[PDB]
């Protein structure tokens, strides 16, 4: 995580993080700020609407050291960066209270220390945080998951 | 002249065939544009 895991500043106030994944990098459109990477800066930042995030291809110096990304979700626990993330039934919760506003961009890691999903945005349900996501599948589909009262971090 | 000039039929069929043909063109283009968005939208939503 701490290794490919950049803030996006504003005023000097991180507002979310960017992630390279693929050999490309990733940042969520509702959060507006400055990715601290100044290398990262000049890259042109492709906008796909429907996934509410820009992707852009890292340089050639960066590109050989990237997350990977998972298709198999093999249901239960899963780590992230303030502890297990639960999985089940196609949606994944929080024990409630953990994350918030600025968490958004993330990843989800797996056992194996690869990415399975990226976290948008959350509703708390008062006993878990649903957590808006996007994903990927087993047929290479990206997929947005988002339960009802998403709220964008 | 023995008879008023009207302007329905005072344009040859050759040159209504002309300009039906280069007025027709958009609107098919247009309606095809439309299809392609809606097909889209549909793939997207199936696909989420």
């Amino acid at each position: 995580e701490s290794d490919k895991t950049f803030p996006i500043m504003l005023n000097g106030q991180v507002n979310g993080y960017a992630c390279v994944v693929g050999g490309r990098l990733m940042k969520p459109l509702h959060v507006e700020g400055k990715i601290d990477n100044e290398q990262l800066a000049a890259v042109k930042l492709k906008k796909a609407s429907m996934y509410d995030l820009e992707y852009g291809d890292v340089p050639q110096n960066m590109k050989s050291d990237t997350l990977q990304y998972t298709s198999d979700k093999p249901p239960g626990f899963y780590n992230w960066h303030h502890g297990a993330v639960q999985y089940e039934n196609g949606r994944f919760t929080v024990p409630r209270g953990v994350g918030g506003k600025g968490d958004s961009g993330r990843p989800i890691l797996d056992n194996r220390g690869r990415v399975v999903a990226i976290v948008l945005g959350g509703a708390n349900e008062g006993t878990r945080t649903a957590l808006s996501v996007v994903t990927w599948n087993q047929k290479g589909v990206t997929i947005k998951d988002t339960p009802e009262g998403s709220e964008p971090w | 002249h023995k008879v008023d000039q009207e302007f329905q039929a005072a344009v040859s069929k050759t040159s209504w065939n002309w300009l039906l043909a280069l007025f027709g063109g958009a609107s098919s283009l247009i309606v095809v544009g439309l299809i392609v968005l809606v097909c889209s939208s549909m793939l997207i939503n199936t696909r989420r």
